[PDB]
């Protein structure tokens, strides 16, 4: 899955 | 600042997106979504899943 940090 | 999720809150934390291009939300907080770690492969949203 694709995911990211703010 | 652009809001995001089922929530429309501001990004925060970790975010994950939906493998919908179609999606209208696009991009969700994991604890909206019931998510503590990353899936591995595509991964659909809710409102994608139904
Ligand atoms: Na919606
Ligand atoms: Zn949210
Ligand atoms: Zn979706």
């Amino acid at each position: 899955a694709r995911t990211k940090q703010t | 600042e652009p809001t995001y999720c089922l929530c429309h809150q501001v990004s925060y934390g970790e975010m994950i997106g939906c493998d919908n291009p179609d999606c209208s939300i696009e991009w969700f907080h994991f604890a909206c979504v019931g998510l503590t770690t990353k899936p591995r492969g595509k991964w659909f949203c809710p409102r994608c899943s139904q």
